[PDB]
């Protein structure tokens, strides 16, 4: 939080903190059909947009 | 005026008793359903586009082909593939029952209704995944051509493999092309790049005894290399190719228990059915076009809605249902081994996602690279 | 001796356009030429295939624009066909379509030049807009393979039902990403219900670069298109005569090269009691696949491993004051720019930048013991 | 790679025993024989 307060000191940005959707990190994953490569967790939330 | 009566266009190819599959489709009389089916069998000798374009079109100008019921002796998926063009066009329900026309197509037309007695292409590779992890098969390769589905088998193998905690070895996917020649020697080259002793092969039959000849020009088809191929490789088990290698095993249709006019029987009894639940949840039934030159004008007028109800029929206990890709939901199948006395013989059963085998070990010929070893239960040396 | 080339062709007009060109090869064993125009549906046009063509004992068969019920039937015996004018991707694909090549690109080739394009004004970030059908999946699949044959990204890529008359969403979707570089893949309808949404959605002024297609400045497709778009046109894509021309002088040369070879067998000739594939198909497709006529009509025709026609021209067209303007040429890898100037779709002349970052970034955290306490 | 012509095996011996008494990081991967007496239509000299 405070590294994220010296990135918004050094560049000038507005954040808006959010916390991951699920308990994990970051893993990719298979889907529920077709088998499709989708990732899970923060990267999940971050590869979605 | 009276219970209408359905046009159901049962053709036969080749040697086949009509007799017996009139006798097992017009003794068991239907009144369960709101429709009864008007069979109406016809022969067909070749089985060319032209000439099967020709006879469908024309069984579907004379009489009110509301139902088309084929079958035929060939091992031609281009068949199936053909009924599945027709189905399409037509918008006509076309049930491919034996033969090359039961052949699985994978990627049909979006508004075919063609329909196939046979297990997917997905099914198959599973049962044989599922016949892998029978015999502890672990290490395999997999060759596939560019037939239509080697990409559904493939994506298959892999996403069942993934999602395990099997020890399994997937060492070489090779993609033959039969497009072109085989001049510059790459088909050779790719299965010389093959290192498992078990080949899992999806092509033709025809695709299938060349490229059985190729790996028997390398040496995969000898002792230590067991092939195993869908159903649309082997085929008709009366007809083995003398490219195919002894101890080749196969997943194909029950077809000493599934006799061909219980086929017949079953896919009447499917368009039947089928017209009989639309005639009761919409009290109508899609007029039979009765040309095939005027398809393009009154396609407005036709709908592709009967095959909501041909995906699903329950007949006499059995769930003869079919699929959205145009296969059977749950199909019987049994896996078959060819001997060294060049015929197929039943090694194997695969009923309701049950894998039953006749043999606990595999039959391997005791040759002089294989032992019998024991061993004691000693910690930690063997746990 | 005598080797038979079929047509399926537009009019009686370019079937003697057809017989001129095969006379001029034999002038240029002796050919002959058989031709018909399309059927009025597709059981028709196969049997016409087989009895008016296949009949003939046809090597090959041009066909014009639905080549589909022509490459099935000839594809049955493995007869090659040569799409003329047919620019739809599902022809690229060897598991339905065996034996087809065309002297034309499919559609989905046209992202090789948006990458170059992309190369051209340096967008290193962009957005993708696909038509969730089988061409917009292979112009996605095409594009993010350029995109990862070194390294470049896709900011994101949206897919919508064909048909959809209301694509606010998947717009809506693309406002929120930072990338401000537009790829359309669509139908003419599509183009259009796009183009529509888009202004009505205030995308198509000051800070927003499109770039699109040939199905996407065609037509109606034009009608609501906005200005400032960057658009391809396929050189000498729609002169049938000129592709029937260089057809029949690769279909010449090939079966001439194919008479070089020993242990020639003949097509198939009725339909009827046939039902082996021509035992020459594959290896007479081959010799067309490598075939090399270097003095084109429409330049050089050469095919890749596909049997899509290789290294095509394209013009790079702008829309000035609603009106059509050329602003380059592609070539075969290089793009050239002309002395017309490009006018974006937004303010002033000057290329934008496609990197607006937004001041507002939602980071994202997860509770950690020591590091992030909640 | 060599072929049948006189005086290979002089050649790739002489090779592995150079290599061989050396303190050198030498690496023979491979050692090909061609026999150009037979023709090449199974395509063996090219999967060498
Ligand atoms: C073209 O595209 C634009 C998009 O840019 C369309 O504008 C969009 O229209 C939709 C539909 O009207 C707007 O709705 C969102 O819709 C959802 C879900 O429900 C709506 O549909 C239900 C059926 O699926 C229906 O039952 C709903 O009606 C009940 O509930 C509402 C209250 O929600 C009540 O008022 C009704 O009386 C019904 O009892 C409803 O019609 C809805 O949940 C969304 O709501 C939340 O967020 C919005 C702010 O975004 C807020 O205002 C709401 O109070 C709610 O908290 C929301 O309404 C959508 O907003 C439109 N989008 C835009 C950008 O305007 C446009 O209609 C299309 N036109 C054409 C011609 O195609
Ligand atoms: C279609 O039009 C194109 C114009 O945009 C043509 O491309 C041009 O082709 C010419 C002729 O070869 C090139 O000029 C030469 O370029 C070479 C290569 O050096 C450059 O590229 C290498 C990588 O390959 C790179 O390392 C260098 O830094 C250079 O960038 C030079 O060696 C020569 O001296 C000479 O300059 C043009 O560079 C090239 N333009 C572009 C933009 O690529 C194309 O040839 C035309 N096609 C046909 C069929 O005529
Ligand atoms: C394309 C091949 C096939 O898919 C295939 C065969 C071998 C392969 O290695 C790969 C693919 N087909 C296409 C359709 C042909 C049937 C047909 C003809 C006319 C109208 C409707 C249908 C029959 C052969
Ligand atoms: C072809 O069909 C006809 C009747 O339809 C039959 O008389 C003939 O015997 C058939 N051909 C063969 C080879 O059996
Ligand atoms: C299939 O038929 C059964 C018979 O009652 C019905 O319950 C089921 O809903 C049907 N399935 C679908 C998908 O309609
Ligand atoms: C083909 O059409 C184009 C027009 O776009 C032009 O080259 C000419 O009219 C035609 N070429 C030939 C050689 O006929
Ligand atoms: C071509 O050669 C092959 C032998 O490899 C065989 O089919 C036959 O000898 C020749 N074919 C014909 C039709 O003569
Ligand atoms: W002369
Ligand atoms: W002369
Ligand atoms: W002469
Ligand atoms: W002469």
């Amino acid at each position: 939080i405070d590294l994220l307060i010296k990135l918004a000191r050094t560049m000038q940005f507005t954040y808006e903190v959010h916390l991951v959707a699920d308990g994990k990190f970051g893993t990719q994953e298979r889907v529920q059909n077709s088998n499709k490569k989708e990732w899970n967790g923060m990267m999940g939330e971050l590869l979605s947009g | 005026k009276s219970p209408p009566s359905i046009g159901i266009a049962v053709i036969l190819v080749g040697t086949s008793d009509e007799v017996a599959i009139k006798d097992a489709h017009e003794k068991d009389d239907f009144h369960h359903l709101s429709v009864v089916p008007r069979v109406e069998l016809v022969a067909m000798n070749e089985t060319d586009p032209k000439s099967i374009i020709t006879r469908i079109c024309d069984l579907m100008s004379d009489r009110k082909i509301q139902g088309v019921v084929f079958a035929d002796d060939t091992d031609q998926e281009a068949i199936a593939q053909i009924l599945d063009f027709i189905s399409a066009q037509t918008l006509t329900p076309i049930l491919g029952i034996h033969g090359g026309s039961s052949m699985i197509m994978a990627d049909k037309d979006e508004s075919s209704m063609f329909f196939q007695f046979g297990p997917s292409i997905e099914q198959q590779a599973s049962v044989m995944l599922n016949i892998m992890e029978e015999y502890d098969w672990y290490i395999f390769s997999i060759v596939t051509t560019y037939f239509p589905g080697y990409q559904d088998f493939v994506n298959k193998i892999r996403s069942t493999i993934e999602n395990s905690f099997v020890g399994w070895e997937l060492e070489e996917v090779l993609l033959l092309d039969m497009s072109l020649d085989d001049g510059d020697c790459k088909i050779q080259n790719q299965l010389k790049k093959l290192q498992s002793p078990i080949i899992l092969l999806y092509c033709t039959k025809e695709e299938a005894t060349y490229i059985f000849e190729v790996a028997n020009s390398v040496g995969l088809t000898g002792y230590g290399y067991t092939w195993i191929v869908p159903s649309l490789v082997a085929g008709d088990t009366d007809t083995v190719p003398s490219e195919f290698p002894t101890g080749l095993i196969s997943v194909s249709y029950d077809e000493w228990d599934y006799g061909l006019p219980a086929r017949v029987r079953d896919g009447i009894a499917i368009i039947t059915t089928a017209a009989s639940d639309m005639l009761s949840e919409h009290s109508f039934i899609p007029e039979p076009k009765s040309s095939c030159y005027n398809t393009h004008e009154k396609r407005i007028y036709q709908s592709n809605m009967l095959n909501r109800y041909l995906i699903n029929v329950t007949f006499e206990g059995r769930d003869l249902s079919f699929s959205e890709d145009g296969y059977q939901m749950h199909p019987k199948l049994v896996i078959i081994l060819l001997n060294k006395e060049r015929k197929w013989e039943r090694v194997g059963k695969w009923k309701d996602k049950s894998l039953q085998m006749k043999y606990y070990v595999w039959p391997r010929m005791t040759q002089d690279d294989h032992l019998s070893i024991v061993t004691l239960e000693e910690a930690p040396f063997v746990i | 001796k005598i080797v038979n080339i079929g047509a399926v062709l537009s009019t009686r007009k370019h079937e003697q356009m057809f017989r001129e060109a095969v006379n001029q090869a034999n002038k240029r064993i002796q050919l002959q030429a058989t031709s018909v125009t399309h059927k009025p549906n597709a059981i028709q046009m196969a049997l016409s295939v087989c009895e008016d063509l296949i009949s003939s004992q046809v090597y090959a068969i041009l066909v014009s624009h639905t080549p589909t019920p022509v490459s099935y039937t000839a594809g049955f015996y493995r007869i090659p066909v040569l799409g003329l004018t047919t620019r739809m991707s599902i022809y690229s694909d060897k598991s339905i379509h065996l034996s087809f090549l065309r002297t034309v690109p499919p559609y989905s080739h046209q992202s090789s030049v948006w990458f170059e394009m992309m190369r051209v004004y340096n967008w290193n970030h962009i957005i993708l807009l696909v038509s969730d059908d089988h061409e917009g999946r292979a112009a996605q699949k095409r594009l993010e393979t350029l995109l990862e044959e070194r390294e470049s990204k896709a900011e994101k890529v949206l897919q919508f039902d064909p048909g959809t008359k209301n694509v606010t969403a998947l717009l809506m979707e693309a406002r929120e990403l930072e990338a401000r570089v537009i790829i359309l893949s669509a139908s003419e309808d599509d183009a259009a219900t796009v183009y529509r949404a888009a202004a009505m959605l205030d995308m198509t002024g000051s800070g927003y670069v499109w770039l699109v297609g040939e199905r996407e400045i065609s037509g109606n497709a034009l009608r609501y298109a906005p200005d400032g778009i960057i658009g391809l046109q396929l050189i000498n894509g729609k002169n049938e005569s000129a592709h029937i021309s260089d057809a029949v002088g690769v279909v010449a040369q090939a079966v001439h090269e194919l008479l070089e070879k020993e242990n020639i067998t003949d097509p198939p000739r009725g339909c009827v009691g046939n039902t082996n594939i021509w035992k020459t198909g594959p290896l007479f497709k081959r010799v067309l696949m490598s075939s090399k006529y270097a003095d084109g009509v429409t330049g050089r025709v050469e095919f890749n491993e596909d049997g899509d026609r290789k290294f095509a021209q394209y013009s790079i067209m702008n829309l000035q004051n609603r009106k059509l303007v050329q602003v380059g040429i592609y070539n075969g890898t290089h793009v050239i720019p002309n002395d017309r100037k490009i006018i974006w779709p937004g303010g002033e002349t000057e290329k934008p930048r496609g990197y607006q970052m937004s001041t507002r970034l939602k980071i994202v955290t997860i509770h950690q013991e020591p590091f992030v306490y909640v």
